């Protein structure tokens, strides 16, 4: 620390980049119509998920 | 050829009869015939089996289609007996018949309507059903909204 210090550091976000990044991560979470891979779990709780729920009991 | 390459129909083999007889007559090309008949049993077996090779091969056809062609009936428009029709079965148990069903009340046969699990036959056909008419439903409406915008 001698001759050498440091400072300190703050963030800023603006609404633009707060629902751009925000929808987009979100978005980046979620599927293309959203309606797709719903089902896919919805069938796959009767031909996967059983024998993660045997293997859960 | 192009009768026997694929969707074979249902023909009468009298029509062959005379072209088979015509291809033994006619000496321009393929000319031995009377070789493939030159024995007096080989020629004899290349033929019955022949006319059992394409008449068990017209089943293996229409047995991917399940419309349930009512085999009963299909005997009285194939003009033979029900007996070589069982020796034909005698060749499926052979052929891997043991997809099947049949009735011992009529003689009707089915190559479908199996147990049906739900989780598996169902749970695959709306799986494809449902998520092909998703992203089907997905490609062509914004694509199709891609298409009306060269309109302005």
């Amino acid at each position: 620390n001698r001759h050498y210090y440091s400072i300190t550091i703050n963030y800023r976000k603006n609404e633009l980049e707060q629902k751009m990044l925000l929808n987009l991560h979100k978005k980046s979470w979620m599927e293309g119509l959203t309606l797709q891979d719903y089902s896919e779990h919805c069938k796959h709780n009767e031909s996967v998920v059983k024998e993660m729920l045997e293997l859960a009991k | 050829l192009l009768k026997l390459f694929t969707t074979m129909e249902l023909m009468r083999w009298s029509t062959l009869v005379e072209d088979y007889g015509m291809e033994l007559r006619k000496g321009s090309l393929e000319s031995p015939a009377t070789d493939v008949f030159g024995s007096t049993e080989e020629g004899e077996k290349r033929w019955k089996d022949l006319k059992n090779r394409v008449v068990e091969h017209n089943i293996r056809i229409m047995a991917k289609y399940y419309t349930r062609i009512t085999m009963k009936r299909m005997a009285q428009l194939l003009d033979l007996s029900v007996d070589e029709s069982e020796a034909f079965l005698s060749n499926l148990v052979v052929n891997k018949t043991i997809f099947a069903k049949v009735d011992r009340l009529a003689g009707i046969i089915n190559f479908q309507r199996p147990k049906d699990p739900n989780n598996l036959l169902n749970d695959w056909s709306q799986k494809l059903n449902s998520l092909m008419s998703l992203v089907n439903k997905t490609t062509h409406l914004i694509a199709k909204e891609e298409m009306i915008h060269n309109l302005q």
